[PDB]
């Protein structure tokens, strides 16, 4: 992944090995030079989530604010589940709607 | 008077029937849309046409 | 152990016996007064004089052929007289002592805890032509609310 | 509109909240912590911290005109105080659980009766017929800020609180009984406390 | 009730007022009442009808 | 339907997601990040033209 | 923040700083505090991992400071009040200072060795932003009151 370099923290710009033929990343403002990280190199994406796993609701149940589920706490143990979904701004992300137990903390998803 | 606006006694059961009954037509859907089984179209979107 | 609506007045009952009605108004004014404004007066107390506490006074008129009286409201009021009270700033020129100057007079508003009757009981709410109704929050510039 | 200063007084001091610094990787995350907008601090464990300060306003030790707030969405801990805020007295539970099994009223019928003493007044001193002056000394009713209230989940009647209280273990709603009237939403959904 | 052609909307935070929990998608809470000025109104629901 | 999907901006509106930047040396390069690559192997071995 | 003219460029962010006088990219400014060199000027704003995608908008940012480019020329871009005046460097170097320490976000503090506080708060207003372009959550609610 392009990242900075030692020496003199800064950006990283792209470089080929022609003669050789290889991946290789460098700076601008030293001389720095290392081996790249794999083919890629820029990606576009025109937006298809961005949440994943959206670490990490570690704040849902302090939140009086919020509905709770019945037993079926998946792995961990114990009753008593909060949950929630996402929505922003436009979709439409269905509802992933997701889980929490209070005891616990896993994200415990379902269909 | 006020008379004129107070239905039946009788027939006023059956029009909190015909409402709390619609409740469970939206159980039916609150709970329905939370398993990817609406569905949307057209016009959009999803969660638009739920409200719809 | 329960809980009944006909209790939740006799609670709310409470708030309006001392925090009465207009409370805040009417109290964005008790305190400007002392208050935060002896402190705004010595951000700029500088001058190739220096300004120092002021001290408070109440609300007085003083005329020609006359003499010092402070104001009764509202019999005042349709003497179209503004409703204000003398500001004195200890002013720094050196002689030890300040100088207890006057700069000029800051209008007043009725009922607050620096005016003229804030603790005066119903009863003698009258005799001076008053309401005790009335619950302040405003001024009386020029005679007029 | 209160103080700015012995406001940090009892958030620098404790606890232990570190400002300078501290962000290169590790702190954040480690929520942060605002005051008048003004960030100065990280803090961790918000728990203890917030819980804490609620019980500064309880007591009074602190202006109760102060607001406070835990965006677990956004992480953050805004902590207003600022002269414009508009308030609203309400009633509050106290759940931890301990004292009365889970729940439930944070108001007594003793305190009620207590209240009256009052309104046969005057006839004491200062002491002073604690009436509303100390319903809030006493950590009874809370004033909500406008933006307090994002993170609190109120009730409408005392009814509907007892109701869910009932349900905590299963107990008959009983509504064949009820005569022409508000009908409210039944029974409660989820909202445990 | 409506308004701006969606029933009551949310905001503050994901709930229609601070007398429900979130994601409250249900009428019992959205703009939307149950009596009639008989009853009449309740009062999570008499400000939804002013401010429609 | 023939007509339907007969008048539509269309264009690249089925990408969205997306493109990606590679830089491969020798015509032969690839990797990945998943499995394709065979099938670019196997238009090359057709060399009908390669050197062109 | 920009994000229009395909042409020009990758989407840039910048700022204006009140109450003189243009437009100053963000880099400009990390750069006039005490925090001039990369990578450590990122770490207020996001933090990796990462999450490129949000940091990535940075590209276009970055690039308007490759002239920068360390604390001289930063306090330099700032002669424009104003009323016709300066005359020049030294000059224009103690208004960049004083601006510092009364309009660059005046309230924290406005005394003087207090210059690394208001290094984050630009990270964490900017980390806003990146937050609603990338759609990750929505533009606040000016309805409020609240
Ligand atoms: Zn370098
Ligand atoms: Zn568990």
């Amino acid at each position: 992944n392009f990242q900075y370099c030692i020496e003199c923290n800064n950006m990283l710009y792209p470089r080929e090995d022609k003669v050789d033929r290889v991946l290789r990343l460098a700076c601008r403002n030293c001389d720095y030079s290392e081996i790249a990280a794999t083919s890629k190199v820029y990606r576009h994406e025109l937006q298809s989530s961005n949440v994943e796993n959206t670490t990490v609701s570690h704040d849902a149940s302090t939140d009086p604010t919020l509905p709770r589920s019945d037993k079926e706490c998946p792995r961990c143990h114990q009753h008593e589940a909060v949950f929630y979904q996402t929505h922003s701004r436009r979709g439409d992300t269905m509802m992933t709607l997701i889980y929490v137990c209070v005891h616990c903390g896993f994200a415990f998803e379902e269909q | 008077g006020i008379g004129d606006t107070i239905a039946d006694a009788d027939t006023m059961k059956e029009v909190t029937r015909t409402v709390k009954e619609a409740r469970r037509q939206v159980a039916e859907c609150i709970q329905d849309a939370q398993h990817n089984r609406l569905k949307p179209e057209p016009g959009m979107t999803l969660r638009e046409s739920f409200e719809a | 152990e329960t809980l009944t609506q006909e209790d939740c007045w006799t609670v709310i009952s409470s708030f309006f016996e001392e925090t009465s009605l207009a409370r805040q108004q009417l109290f964005s004014f008790d305190e400007f007064v002392q208050n935060t404004m002896q402190e705004i007066v010595d951000d700029d107390s500088t001058l190739t004089i220096n300004f120092g506490q002021i001290y408070l006074s109440r609300p007085t008129m003083t005329e020609a052929d006359g003499s010092t009286t402070t104001m009764f409201p509202q019999e005042a009021r349709l003497r179209n007289l503004t409703y204000s009270s003398p500001l004195y700033v200890d002013m720094r020129k050196e002689d030890e002592e300040p100088s207890k100057v006057f700069i000029g007079k800051i209008p007043i508003m009725l009922r607050s805890t620096f005016c003229i009757l804030n603790g005066v009981s119903d009863s003698e709410l009258y005799d001076l032509n008053e309401c005790p109704y009335d619950q302040g929050g405003y001024f009386i510039i020029n005679g007029s609310e | 509109g209160s103080p700015s200063a012995p406001i940090i007084e009892f958030l620098e001091e404790w606890g232990l909240e570190t400002l300078e610094d501290y962000n290169p990787s590790a702190s954040p995350n480690a929520t942060k912590v605002f005051v008048n907008g003004v960030w100065l601090g990280v803090h961790r464990d918000p728990a203890h911290l917030t819980e804490t300060l609620r019980s500064l306003r309880r007591r009074l030790d602190i202006s109760a005109e102060v607001s406070i707030v835990r965006d677990i969405r956004e992480k953050e801990l805004r902590l207003f105080t600022d002269a414009g805020r508009i308030c609203r007295p309400l009633f509050i539970v106290d759940n931890n659980p301990n004292s009365e099994r889970r729940g439930e009223l944070c108001i007594r019928k003793e305190h009620i009766q207590q209240l009256i003493e009052d309104k046969d007044r005057y006839d004491i001193d200062p002491e002073q017929r604690f009436g509303w002056t100390a319903l809030v000394s006493s950590g009874l009713i809370e004033y909500l800020d406008a933006e307090e209230e994002e993170t609190v989940m109120i009730a409408m009647s005392p009814e509907d609180l007892e109701a869910s209280r009932q349900m905590q273990a299963g107990y008959e709603v009983k509504e064949e009984l009820d005569p022409a009237q508000r009908v409210k939403p039944a029974p409660n959904p989820h909202v445990h406390a | 009730q409506i308004v701006e052609g969606k029933r009551i909307p949310f905001g503050f935070k994901y709930r229609t007022l601070p007398h429900f929990p979130k994601d409250d998608d249900s009428p019992e809470s959205r703009g939307f009442i149950e009596n009639s000025y008989l009853r009449g109104l309740t009062p999570q629901e008499f400000f939804f009808h002013a401010m429609a | 339907k023939n007509v339907q999907t007969q008048i539509e901006h269309t264009t690249l509106s089925t990408v969205t997601s997306a493109t990606e930047i590679h830089y491969d040396p020798d015509p032969q390069d690839t990797v990945i990040e998943e499995d394709k690559d065979f099938v670019e192997a196997f238009f090359a071995i057709p060399d009908e033209e390669v050197e062109e | 923040l920009m994000a229009r003219n395909t042409e020009n460029s990758g989407q840039t962010i910048r700022a204006t700083l009140p109450y003189i006088r243009s437009d100053i990219p963000i880099v400009i400014v990390f750069r006039a505090l005490g925090v001039v060199p990369d990578r450590d000027i990122l770490e207020h704003i996001c933090y990796d991992p990462n999450d490129f995608q949000m940091l990535e908008m940075m590209k276009p940012c970055i690039e308007e400071a490759f002239v920068i480019q360390d604390k001289d020329i930063a306090l330099d871009y700032i002669g424009k009040r104003g009323s016709t005046t300066g005359v020049t460097r030294e000059k224009r170097l103690r208004y960049a200072h004083d601006i510092l320490q009364k309009e660059l976000l005046p309230h924290i503090t406005t005394m003087e060795g207090f210059e690394t506080r208001k290094a984050f708060f630009l990270g964490y207003m900017i980390h806003r932003m990146l937050l609603c372009a990338l759609e990750r959550r929505e533009p606040d609610d000016r309805d409020h009151f609240g």
